C-alpha cells in the first residue's frame, strides 16, 4: 500500500498548528482558539507523483507538559516547527523544540522544517532573515505560511514529505 | 460568608445518569462563588442548563461549562466575557475539586473542571472555588465516555440545574 508518513506539528500555543493542519485536511479556517490536547488526522495526497497517506499529529503548545512530548518525538517521523510571525516569544521557543527533538531522537538528521505562521496579520515582530538564518544554521527549510488564506499550506506539509524521502534515500 | 450548594442532574445521551451537588466557597471566592452559583439557577438568564461536558478525560478531569458555542471554546461570566482570578487560596487536591478553566490569567468565564484525581501542576493556575458534596459517583461514572484527548463517546450533558441551599 501507499507509504505512510508520521508528520508531527509543534510549536508554542497560539501559533497555528492547529489552524494549519486543519487547513490542510480539511479546507477551512478555524477562526476561534480551542488549545489542543493532542489531535491525529490522516490524509492521502500525492507529492511529486507518488500517492501517500498523511498520518498528522497536532500537538499542544501547552509550557506545562514539555516532559509529556518526548514520547511522541520519538514515535514521529519529520516535524514542522510552527511560529507566529506577530509572536516573538513563540520564534524563541522554536530553539527548544528543535533541541528536544534532536536530543530525544539522538540524531541532527532528523526531517523538520521551520514554518512562520500568520503572514496575513499586519503586526510582524520577528524578521523574515531572523527566520531564514535559524533554518539555514538548522539545515531545514523554512515555509512562510498563512493557515487564514490558505499560504504555504500545503507547500509547509509536502516540504516535509520530502524531507523525509531524502532522509529515507541518504 | 456561608457557601451555598448547587447541583447538575447529569445526563448521557438524554438519559438521566445521576445529581452532582457542589459547595461553593463562598468564603474564600465570592466573586468566582457567586459566577458559578448563579449561571446554575440560570437567574441572568443564561447558564449551564442544557450545556455539555465536552472534555473528559479518565484519571485527570471532566471540563464543561461552554453554554455559548456548545463547542468548547465559549462560555462567558455574569460579569462580561471574562473576569479576574479572583486568587488561588484554594488548590487542586484531589477528586471533586471544582476549579475554572481559563485560556491563561483572568481569562475567567464559565468553562469549569471537575477533578477525578490531584492535579496539584494547575495550583496558581486555575482559581479553585468548589468541591463535589453528593455524588461524586457519578462524576467517576461520566468518566465511562471520556478518552485520552478528552472527546466524549456519548453527548454528557447537565439536563437540569439550580441551587439547594
Ligand atoms: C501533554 C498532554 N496533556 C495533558 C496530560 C498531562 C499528563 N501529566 C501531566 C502531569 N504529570 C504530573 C506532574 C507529574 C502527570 C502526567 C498526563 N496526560 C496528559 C494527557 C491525558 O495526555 C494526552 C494535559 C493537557 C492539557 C492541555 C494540553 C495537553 C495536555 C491543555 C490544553 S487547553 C488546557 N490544557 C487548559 C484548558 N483551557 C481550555 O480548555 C480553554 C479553552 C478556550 O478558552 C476557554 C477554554 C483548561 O482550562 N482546562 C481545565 C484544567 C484541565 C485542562 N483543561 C485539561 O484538559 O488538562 C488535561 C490534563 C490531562 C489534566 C493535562
Ligand atoms: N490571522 C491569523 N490567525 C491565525 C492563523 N493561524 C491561526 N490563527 C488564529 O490563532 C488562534 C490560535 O490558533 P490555533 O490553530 O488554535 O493555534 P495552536 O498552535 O494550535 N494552539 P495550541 O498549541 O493551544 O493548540 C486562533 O484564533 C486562530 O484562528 C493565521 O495564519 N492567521
Ligand atoms: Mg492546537
Amino acid at each position: 500500500s501507499m507509504t505512510e508518513y508520521k508528520l508531527v506539528v509543534v510549536g508554542a500555543c497560539g501559533v497555528g498548528k492547529s489552524a494549519l493542519t486543519i487547513q490542510l485536511i480539511q479546507n477551512h479556517f478555524v477562526d476561534e482558539y480551542d488549545p489542543t490536547i493532542e489531535d491525529s488526522y490522516r490524509k492521502q495526497v500525492v507529492i511529486d507523483g507518488e500517492t501517500c497517506l498523511l498520518d498528522i499529529l497536532d500537538t499542544a503548545g501547552q509550557e506545562e507538559y514539555s516532559a509529556m512530548r518526548d514520547q511522541y518525538m520519538r514515535t514521529g517521523e519529520g516535524f514542522l516547527c510552527v511560529f507566529a510571525i506577530n509572536n516573538t516569544k513563540s520564534f524563541e521557543d522554536i530553539h527548544h523544540y528543535r533541541e528536544q527533538i534532536k536530543r530525544v531522537k539522538d540524531s541532527e538528521d532528523v526531517p523538520m522544517v521551520l514554518v512562520g505562521n500568520k503572514c496575513d496579520l499586519p503586526s510582524r515582530t520577528v524578521d523574515t532573515k531572523q527566520a531564514q538564518d535559524l533554518a539555514r544554521s538548522y539545515g531545514i527549510p523554512f515555509i512562510e505560511t498563512s493557515a487564514k488564506t490558505r499560504q504555504g499550506v500545503d507547500d509547509a506539509f509536502y516540504t516535509l514529505v520530502r524531507e523525509i524521502r531524502k532522509h529515507k534515500e541518504k | 460568608m456561608v457557601n451555598p450548594t448547587v447541583f447538575f442532574d447529569i445526563a448521557v445521551d438524554g438519559e438521566p445518569l445521576g445529581r452532582v451537588s457542589f459547595e461553593l466557597f463562598a468564603d474564600k471566592v465570592p466573586k468566582t462563588a457567586e459566577n458559578f452559583r448563579a449561571l446554575s439557577t440560570g437567574e441572568k438568564g443564561f447558564g449551564y442548563k442544557g450545556s455539555c461536558f465536552h472534555r473528559i478525560i479518565p484519571g485527570f478531569m471532566c471540563q464543561g461549562g461552554d453554554f455559548t458555542r456548545h463547542n468548547g471554546t465559549g462560555g462567558k461570566s455574569i460579569y462580561g466575557e471574562k473576569f479576574e482570578d479572583e486568587n488561588f487560596i484554594l488548590k487542586h487536591t484531589g477528586p471533586g475539586i471544582l476549579s475554572m478553566a481559563n485560556a491563561g490569567p483572568n481569562t475567567n468565564g464559565s468553562q469549569f473542571f471537575i477533578c477525578t484525581a490531584k492535579t496539584e501542576w494547575l495550583d496558581g493556575k486555575h482559581v479553585v472555588f468548589g468541591k463535589v458534596k453528593e455524588g461524586m459517583n457519578i462524576v467517576e461514572a461520566m468518566e465511562r465516555f471520556g478518552s485520552r484527548n478528552g472527546k466524549t463517546s456519548k453527548k454528557i450533558t447537565i439536563a437540569d440545574c439550580g441551587q439547594l441551599e
